[PDB]
């Protein structure tokens, strides 16, 4: 089991607030196919039947 | 005129005496007229045997 690891930040008692700053662009991803339409077909009566 | 068993769409006027009939067997358009059970069918692409 290795799903118990969480990235964390520490709250500050002082009025000033601690924060985490990004430094790397690290671009690149893919997006799921949306399907949009289904194949269109018509059965022919007196042939398939 | 020769007689054969046939499926005929029958249109009846106010009198109820048969005035207009459609022979489903003769012509592709007549088969389409028998479908929808209407003398005139809306324009569309229709499959035939």
């Amino acid at each position: 089991i290795a799903f118990n690891h969480p990235i964390q930040v520490d709250q500050l008692n002082s009025s000033y607030f601690k924060l985490s700053i990004p430094t790397n662009f690290s671009f690149g991803v893919t997006q799921e196919y949306i399907q949009t339409t289904i194949q269109k077909v018509t059965v022919d009566c007196k042939q398939y039947v | 005129y020769k007689l054969q068993p046939l499926t005929f769409l029958l249109d009846f006027s106010v009198d109820g005496y048969i005035r207009r009939a459609i022979d489903c067997g003769f012509n592709d358009l007549s088969q389409l007229h028998c479908s929808y059970e209407s003398f005139d069918v809306e324009s569309g692409v229709y499959s035939v045997s």
